[PDB]
C-alpha cells in the first residue's frame, strides 16, 4: 500500500509487514531453502583461518577479480586522439559492455563501434566485417582517425588485422591515406591496462615507424607526455597545469579529458578535444618522453627508446610528495625551466595539511587495490603519512612489480605488517580483512560488498571503503578528482583524514554511551 | 532480418548477456560460472536488477562473479580439465550452493571444447545439477537467441528434475510467474496482488529465482509471462509436455492491472472474481490520490516509445493513466527524427541515454533498470508517478541556454 | 587494562567492564541521579509539537545560538591587508577566544593583539592602553598598518577611538603618518559580519574619505570586489580566477588567502600577501564596485555610492547557477569584456553534473542555517535542484532578508513547505527537524548535536548533518572549498548528491534484511 | 607582577574563561548562563574536553550554550528583569536541572546589575540554588584571578548546603578528587586506581562533576587536588571550617603514579597501603610493555617545559620513564631561543601550537586538551606513549625542506 504524500520505493517499501509475510510463505514453501543456522553457520565459516588457507589454494576458480580485459583499456587510449573512432574488431556483445561500462563509471556518452562478426565470420574469418565496418563507420560517423582493436572472438581465429585493413584500402572500401591504425588485444592475456599499452604503442608506430630519418631529439623543445590508463580527469589537467606552470612545452599524447567531460548545452559532440595528428606525427622530435604509469606502459617503452632515442627517465607515478618532487625535479633538469615560486608553496601547502592531519593518520591500517602504478603510488603515499598498509593487492600485477613495492615497504618503518598479493581476487581480499582486521579499505565500488560481508559479522568487524580507483558506481563525479601531483595528494589525504573522522563520529553519537567522546573540536 | 550492419553504433547486446544476464543470472541460490576470459562476468556483475532475499557468498549468489579467467594456456589446451577442477573448488568453498550452471563465453566454442561431457560426470560424480549453456556471444544476432539456448537448457538440464515425483501438495490455484526479472522488485509487486486474489503462485523464476522453484514449475495450472519475448520459447512447451495453459499479464498502471488481473481471474471459478474484486477496490482510492497528485504535472506530455505508427495499437498503460500523450517513431535517421518531433521524454528503443541527456531528452522506460522501482503493481504506480514528475519538471532541462548567448 | 599492541584511546577504552562498573558506582551513590525512566520520559517530551510551542515562546533566553560577536568579523577584515596587524581595544580575553576561534577552524596562526584593559581603565578609560598598545605593537611586530576595534567593555565605558589614536600620535607615541583606521565593533549589536562591514568601512574612509577631489571614476579601469565575511579559501580564488579568465582587471580588496595559507617549510610568515595600501587609496578610480555579500555588507555600500560615485550593481551573492549567470553578465557589461568559450563550457559542466545527478536530489527535505548571504544563495540553489527547502534559519537575519528569501521561494514550486526564521537558535531548529524532519541539515559543526540528538530517538528520526559554513571543527582541509560560482556549485552538489548515497547505502548494508537495495550502481 | 604589556600577542584568558571555562562549565547537572553579549559563550561553547556522563540538553548540559544575548537595549536599562525571566524559561524548558549558575561577561560589572540579588529572589522563589559569579573578562590579569572567583562561589552558595545534615553514611575512606577537570577523561582514569586501593571517591569535582557531589565535599576525610593553582583557594578553606587536609597527587607516568599512590595510601592505615601494592604489582608488566615498546623510539628526545633553569627541580613524570631529555626555558625572546636550541617537541608554555608547527617543532603537552588522552593513571601511559612516538617519529617533520633547495 502507498500514501501519495510520502510514497516509498523498493526500500522501504519492501519492508511492511504486507510485503515481509509474501516473502515468508515463498521463502518457506517453496524455495527448499537451508535452515537459517546452517546459514550463519556456514556463513561464520567463511569468516575463519581455516577457510582462509582453503581460499588461497584456487588454481582454477577466480571469484570477483579485480581486473577488466584488454580491448577495454584500448578503446579508452583511442579515445583521446581527436576525432577519432574506436573500432573493435569482433563480437558486438563486448562493445555493448565496454561503453555500458564506461557510462557507468564517467557518466558521458562513449563513441564506439564494433563489426559485429556472428557465426559465418567464426569459419571464414571476418574479412568481410572488416571491410563493410571500415566503409559504414567512416560514412556515418565521419571520423578523422579509425583505431582498431579486437575482441577475443577474432584473436581465437587468428584473423590479421595489417592485411585485413590492407585489403580494405585496396579494393577502395576506404581512403589509402586515412589513418586506421590497429593493435591485438588479446582478452586472455594481461589486463586493460596492457590493452591501452598495445593500443597507444600502435598508434604511435603508424605515425611514427616509416619517417624516422626527418626527425630530431630537440627540434620541437616539448616533452612527450604519455598518461597511461587514468580514469580520474583531474589527472590529465593537473599535470597540464603544473607544466604549464614551469613554462615547459608539452603534448600530452592521448587526452580524453575533453570527450569524457563535454558540456550539457542542447547538442550532442560525439568528437572533443584530444591528441592531434600533428602532434603523433612530431612527437619524436621532442627532448623526451615521460611514462606516468611506467607498470603498464612497457611495451610502448621499448619502442620509444628503441625508434625516437629517447633516454625515458626511470619515473614512478607522480603520486605523493616524494615521487612528485623527483618527477618535477627531472621535468626541470630535461627542459632546464626552474621549478617556480609557486610549485615550491603548493608543495609547502601539502606538507602544512600532512602535519595538521597526522595524529589521525599515523598507524591507521590500510587494505587496498587497483591498478599496478594507482597502488605503488598510494602505497608510497600512505607511508609518507605515517600509515600501515597490511593488505596490498593487485590482481593483474607481476612478480617484478611486486619486488618494486616490497622494496619500498622496506625502505620505511611503517611496512613492517605490510604484504603485497597478486593474481588474487577480491573473494581472497573478503578473507584477509576478517582474519587480519584492517581500519579501512581504499578500493574501487566492488569493496561494497566486502563491507556489507563485514559487517554482517558485527559493527566491530566492519570495514569502511574508501572509494578510490576504477570504476567507481555507486558515487556521482568522483570521476572528477585528481589523483596525480600535489593536488591529488591533497584531495585523497582529505578524503581519508575525514573518513577517520565520520567514522569515529558514528562510533561516539550514542546518547550517555559513547558520546562521551563525541567532540566538536577534532 | 533485422539490417543492423557493422561500423555502426548500438548498444545491442549477445547472446551471452541474455542467457547470462537475464536468464540464468538472477538465480539465486546457484552458482553460475562465466566460462572463458575475464572480461564478459565483470562487466556483467550486478549489472541488472534483479532483486532478491539471501545471504551473498552462502547461499545466494547473484551479485558475485565466478569466473574459469581464461589465460593463454586454457585457450591453446582447452579449459575443459579445468572446468572440472574449479566445479570441485566452487564445491568445498561454497557448499551451500544448489547447483551450478556453466555459461560460456565466445571462445569456449571456437576452440572446440565440450562443456556437456564437464557437466554430467562432475553432475553424477557430484550428485548435483550442473547446467552447460552454450551461449558463446557470437551466436545469432542479439540477446535474443541467447534467450532461447537459456531457454532450451532450463528444459534439458532443470526442468523435468521431478517428472517422476509426485510428492508434491498442490492445490487449484497454484500458479507460475515466468520471465519476470524483479527489476526493481516488480515481481514481489505483483505477486503481492495475485495472492490477495486467492492465488498460490508456486513459481517464481529468474527475478528472486529458485532452482526449486523452476522444477516445480511443470506443477502448476497456470503459467503467467511477463516478458514473452525471452520466456515464450520455455512456454509453449510446457504446454505440450504437460498440457499446462499460459497466458501474458501487464500491471503497468491501474489500467492495465486492473484489466489483467480480471483477466487472469476469469480462468479460475468465481470466488476468485469475487476475491479480484475486493483486491481492485482495496486499491482504488490509492491510485486515484496518484493520478490527483501527477496527472495535473504530467498532462500533455508526449512520450516517444519504439512502436510502428504515430500511436499504440492499444494502451500502453501506465503513461495514459496520467494524461500522457503517447507518440510512436512513424513508419521507419532517428537522432535528427527526435529534434524535429521534440518529444518530452523517450520511453523505450535505442538504448543510451546519456546521448538523449545530451541532447536535453529525458530517457526513463517502462522499467526500474537503474534506480527506482518498482514500477508495476499498485505500488508501483506511484513510484512510477513520482519519477515521471520529477523527471519531466526537473528545472535542470530548463538551463541547457546560458542567457549571453 | 591496556595491550600494548592495540592499546585504546577513551573510546573504547572507558567502555570495559572495570569503568563501566566504576561509573555506575559513582553515579548511583553520590550523583543524586534522576530515574533513568524519567530522563527519558523527559526526553521523549522534549521531541514533541508542545515543547515546541513553549520553546518558540522564549524572549529573554538563548540557547545555541547560530553567530559570533562583531569584533570576530573585524579582525577577519583587517587581516586581508597586506603587512596589518588586527588590534583590538579591550579585555585580554576576547582576543584569546577570537585566534582560538579562527585556529580551529583554518587550522593556521592567527595574528591578533589586544592592549588588555583591566579594572584601572574600567573607569579611568582606556586611553593609556591605547598608547603604550599602539607603540609596543608597531614595534614588536612591525607592521605597516594596524586596524583598530574594541571589545565589549570599551563599547561600555565608551572610549573615544578617534581622539585616543590622535592623542598617541600627537605626544609621539607612533609616527604620525603611520595607518591606524579604526572602527566601533559593539558586540552586543548585529553579529560577526556587520563587525566586518564596520571594520572594512573604517579602513575604506581612512585611506579615501579626505583626498576624493583626485579620483576619477574610470580612471584605473579596474572592478573593486568586495568579499565581506568569508571563511573558504576557495571563494577568494574562485572569483579571481573567473575574472583574470574574462581579461577583467580587478581589486580584491581585502585578501586574507594568503595569511590563512601559509606554506610549511620551517618558517613562520606573520604575514602574507593581502590588499597593498596602494590599491585602498587608488580605489575609487575604478569603474564600479561589485559586494559579493550585499546583505551584510550595507554601511559599506552607502560609503561606496555616496562618496565613491559608483553605481553598486544590485547582484546577489554569486552562487548557485543563475546568480553566477548574473554576475557574470553584469560584469561583462561593466567592464566590457565579454564571457570566454572557456565559462560557457564550465557553466555546462555544471548543468551536465546536475542533471546526472536530479533524480537523487529532487525531493529531499533540507533544513538549513548559517549567514544571511550564504544561506539564501544556498536557498536559490538547493531550488535548483529541485529540492526542498524546509527550515531556512538565520539567528542573524533580519525582517527585510526574509521578504527577500520569501519571495525567492514564491518564484518556484519547490518552496511550498519552506519558512524562514530570523533571530532564531539552534534549539529551536532542534524542535523543528523533530515535529517536522527533513532528510538532511546543512550547517555548521554545532549541527552535530542535533544529529546525535535525533538519533537517540530512533535510527529513523535521525537527520544527518552536511558540514557546509563556518565554523567547521570536527573536519579537516573543508576550509579550501569553494561554495561560489560555477566551481563552487560542483563543488556543492557533489557533497549533496554522495550524503544522499552513502546513507542509502547505510541503510541498505544489512544481510538478508535491507541489502536487496545494495545496489553496485547508483 | 607580571608586565604583560598590551600590544602583544599573548593566548592568556580572561576571568570569565577561568570561571565558565574551568571551574563551572564542568559541573554537568547545572545549566550555566553566561550573562552578557552572545561572543563569549559561543566561543567557549565546547571548547575544552572535560569529559562526562549524561543525556545531553535533558540531564547534562556541559556542551550546550545558554546566554543572555544582550542588545543594546540590555546593555541601556540593565538585564536584571531579563535575567529573571530567563530563569523562569530554564526552569520549563530544562525542568530536569539541578541548578543555575550565572558566570558574568564584561558588561555585566560596568552597567552596574546586581545579579546577586535576582539569585537570592528567584533561588528562594523555585527552591534552586542559583550561583552568582562576578568573572567579568576585564577583571584581574589571567584566568587565576577568575578561578579564585569561582571557587569563592562554590564556597558561599553551594559547599556548605549540607552543613547541618547528617543523613550522609560515611566511612574512613572517604576521599574527594578536586580539581580534575577530567580532559579526555583524565580523573576517570585515576578515580579507577584509588578504587583498586581500597578508597571510596565520594566527591569528583568539576570533570564529570555533580552538584550534589560538591556539597558532600565537606563530608569526607582527605581531599586530593589535582589542579593546585585553581583549586588551592577552596582547598585550604575546607581546612579551617571542617578541618580536612588536602594533597596533591600526579598520575602522569608510572614514576609518578607509583609515587603518589604510596603517598596517598600512607595518609590511611596498612590494609590501604597493603591493597595500593597489589594494585602496583597488577600494574607493572603492563607499563613495562610500554616502556619496551616505545623507549626505544624516544630515547634522547628532548622536551621543553616552561620551567625556570635547564632542568626541573625533580621528575616531571611520563617523559623520564621514556627516556627522553626534559629541558628547561632557562632562567629569563623565547622564538629565537627555541630556534637555537632546537628542541625536538614543546612540552608546555607560551601556548598556540600553530605557530610552533610553521617553525617545525611539535606541541603536545602533559594533558589531552585537543585529540586523545586519558594521559594518566596507568591506562593513560600507554596512550601517551603512543602519540609522543607518533608526534616525534611522524615523517612531516622531515619534509620542510623541498629537495631542489
Ligand atoms: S561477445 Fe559476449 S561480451 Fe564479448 S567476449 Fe563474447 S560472450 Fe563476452 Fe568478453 S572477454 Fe572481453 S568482453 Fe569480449 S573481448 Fe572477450
Ligand atoms: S573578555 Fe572574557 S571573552 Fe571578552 S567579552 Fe569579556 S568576559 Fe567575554 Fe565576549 S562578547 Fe565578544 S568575546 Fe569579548 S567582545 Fe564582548
Ligand atoms: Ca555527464
Ligand atoms: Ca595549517
Amino acid at each position: 500500500s502507498q500514501q501519495v504524500d510520502k510514497i516509498k520505493a523498493s526500500y522501504p517499501l519492501f519492508l511492511d509487514q504486507d510485503y515481509k509475510d509474501m516473502l515468508a510463505k515463498k521463502r518457506d514453501g517453496f524455495e527448499e531453502k537451508y535452515p537459517q543456522d546452517k546459514i550463519d553457520e556456514v556463513f561464520q565459516w567463511t569468516t575463519t583461518k581455516e577457510y582462509q588457507e582453503l581460499n588461497f589454494q584456487r588454481e582454477a576458480l577466480t571469484v570477483n577479480p579485480a581486473k577488466a580485459c584488454q580491448p577495454l583499456g584500448a578503446v579508452l587510449c583511442a579515445l583521446g586522439f581527436e576525432k577519432t573512432m574506436p573500432y573493435v574488431h569482433g563480437s558486438q556483445g563486448c562493445v555493448a559492455y565496454f561503453r555500458s561500462y564506461f557510462n557507468r563509471h564517467f557518466r558521458e556518452p562513449v563513441s564506439c563501434v564494433s563489426d559485429s562478426m556472428t557465426e559465418d565470420a567464426a569459419v571464414f574469418g571476418g574479412q568481410q566485417n572488416m571491410k563493410d565496418g571500415l566503409q559504414n563507420c567512416k560514412a556515418t560517423y565521419k571520423p578523422d582517425m579509425i583505431a582498431v582493436s579486437t575482441t577475443c572472438m577474432a584473436e581465437v581465429i587468428g584473423d590479421d588485422l595489417n592485411a585485413f585493413i590492407n585489403n580494405s584500402k585496396k579494393e577502395g572500401f576506404i581512403p589509402d591515406e586515412f589513418p586506421v591504425p590497429f593493435a591485438h588485444t588479446p582478452s586472455f592475456v594481461g589486463s586493460h591496462v596492457t590493452g591501452w599499452d598495445n593500443m597507444f604503442e600502435g598508434i604511435a608506430r603508424y605515425f611514427t615507424l616509416k619517417s624516422m630519418d626527418d626527425k630530431v631529439v630537440g627540434s620541437n623543445k616539448k616533452i612527450n607526455i604519455v598518461p597511461g590508463f587514468e580514469t580520474y580527469l583531474g589527472n590529465f589537467r593537473v599535470i597540464k597545469r603544473m607544466l604549464s606552470e614551469m613554462g615547459v612545452g608539452y603534448s600530452l599524447l592521448s587526452d580524453p579529458e575533453e570527450v569524457l567531460d563535454t558540456p550539457a548545452d542542447g547538442q550532442f559532440r560525439m568528437y572533443a578535444g584530444g591528441t592531434t595528428q600533428e602532434e603523433m606525427k612530431d612527437a619524436p622530435n621532442a627532448l623526451n618522453t615521460v611514462l606516468l604509469q611506467p607498470w603498464h606502459l612497457e611495451k610502448t617503452k621499448k619502442f620509444v627508446e628503441g625508434t625516437w632515442k629517447h633516454e625515458v627517465p626511470k619515473l614512478n607515478i607522480p603520486m605523493g610528495l616524494d615521487w612528485t618532487d623527483e618527477f618535477l625535479m627531472k621535468v626541470s633538469e630535461i627542459s632546464g625551466q626552474p621549478i617556480p615560486a609557486s610549485l615550491t608553496k603548493e608543495r609547502g601547502r601539502l606538507v602544512d595539511m600532512m602535519t595538521d592531519s597526522h595524529t589521525w593518520l599515523h598507524g591507521k591500517r590500510f587494505a587496498l587495490w587497483g591498478d599496478p602504478d594507482f597502488v605503488m603510488g598510494l602505497v608510497k603515499f600512505l607511508l609518507e603519512l605515517g600509515c600501515e598498509p597490511v593488505h596490498i593487492l593487485c590482481h593483474n600485477g607481476n612478480k617484478r612489480w611486486k619486488k618494486a613495492v616490497d622494496a619500498i615497504l622496506a625502505a620505511s618503518p611503517y611496512g613492517k605488517n605490510a604484504t603485497v598479493y597478486i593474481g588474487k581476487d577480491l573473494w581472497h581480499l573478503r578473507s584477509l580483512v576478517f582474519t587480519d582486521k584492517p581500519d579501512f579499505m581504499i578500493g574501487n565500488s566492488y569493496g561494497k560488498f566486502i563491507q556489507r560481508d563485514t559487517l554482517h559479522k558485527g559493527k566491530e568487524f566492519e570495514v569502511p571503503l574508501i572509494r578510490i580507483g576504477f570504476p567507481i558506481f555507486d558515487r556521482h563525479h568522483l570521476h572528477r578528482s585528481t589523483t596525480l601531483g600535489y593536488e591529488g595528494a591533497m584531495q585523497i589525504l582529505t578524503t581519508l583524514v575525514n573518513s577517520i573522522l565520520e567514522r569515529l563520529d558514528e562510533e561516539t553519537r550514542g546518547m550517555q554511551a559513547t558520546d562521551y567522546n563525541h567532540d566538536l573540536v577534532r | 532480418n533485422k539490417k543492423s550492419q557493422p561500423g555502426l553504433m548500438t548498444i545491442r547486446g549477445c547472446a551471452y548477456a541474455g542467457s547470462k544476464g537475464v536468464v540464468w543470472g538472477p538465480i539465486k541460490d546457484m552458482i553460475h560460472i562465466s566460462h572463458g576470459p575475464v572480461g564478459c562476468g565483470q562487466y556483467s556483475r550486478a549489472g541488472r536488477r534483479n532483486y532478491y532475499i539471501g545471504t551473498t557468498g552462502v547461499n545466494a549468489f547473484v551479485t558475485m562473479n565466478f569466473t574459469s579467467d581464461f589465460q593463454e594456456k586454457d585457450i591453446v589446451f582447452g579449459g575443459d580439465k579445468k572446468l572440472a577442477k574449479l566445479i570441485d573448488e566452487v564445491e568445498t568453498l561454497f557448499p551451500l550452493n544448489k547447483g551450478i550452471s556453466v555459461q560460456s563465453e565466445c571462445p569456449i566454442g571456437l576452440i572446440g571444447d565440450d562443456i556437456e561431457s564437464v557437466s554430467k560426470v562432475k553432475g553424477a560424480e557430484l550428485s548435483k545439477t550442473i547446467v552447460p549453456v552454450r551461449c558463446e556471444g557470437f551466436r545469432g544476432v542479439s540477446q535474443s537467441l541467447g534467450h532461447h539456448i537459456a531457454n532450451d537448457a532450463v528444459r534439458d538440464w532443470v526442468l523435468g528434475k521431478r517428472d517422476e515425483d509426485t510428492t508434491f501438495a498442490s492445490t487449484p490455484y497454484d500458479v507460475a510467474i515466468i520471465g519476470d526479472y524483479n527489476i526493481g522488485g516488480d515481481a514481489w509487486s505483483s505477486r503481492i496482488l495475485l495472492e490477495e486474489m486467492g492465488l498460490r503462485c508456486v513459481a517464481q523464476w529468474s527475478g528472486d529465482g529458485s532452482i526449486s522453484e523452476i522444477e516445480l514449475t511443470p506443477k502448476v495450472k497456470l503459467n503467467l509471462v511477463h516478458c514473452y519475448r525471452s520466456m515464450n520459447y520455455i512456454s509453449r512447451h510446457m504446454e505440450e509436455k504437460y498440457g499446462i495453459p499460459w497466458m501474458e499479464y501487464n500491471f503497468f498502471g491501474p489500467t492495465k492491472t486492473i484489466e489483467s488481473l480480471r483477466a487472469i481471474a476469469a480462468k479460475f471459478d468465481e470466488s476468485i472474481q469475487k476475491k479480484c474484486e475486493e483486491v481492485i477496490a482495496k486499491y482504488k482510492p490509492e491510485w486515484e490520490a496518484v493520478v490527483a497528485k501527477y496527472r495535473p504535472r504530467l498532462e500533455g506530455k508526449r512520450v516517444m516509445l519504439y512502436i510502428g505508427g504515430l500511436r499504440p495499437r492499444h494502451v500502453i498503460g501506465a503513461y495514459e493513466d496520467l494524461g500522457m500523450e503517447v507518440v510512436g517513431t512513424g513508419y521507419e535517421e532517428f537522432e535528427e527524427f527526435v529534434k524535429r518531433i521534440k518529444p518530452d521524454l523517450i520511453g523505450s528503443g535505442i538504448k543510451e541515454k546519456f546521448i538523449f541527456q545530451k541532447m536535453g531528452i529525458p530517457f526513463r522506460e517502462m522499467h526500474s533498470w537503474d534506480y527506482s522501482g518498482p514500477y508495476h503493481g499498485f505500488d508501483g504506480f506511484a513510484i512510477f508517478a513520482r519519477d515521471m514528475d520529477m523527471t519531466l519538471n526537473n528545472p535542470c532541462w530548463k538551463k541547457l541556454q546560458a542567457p549571453w548567448e
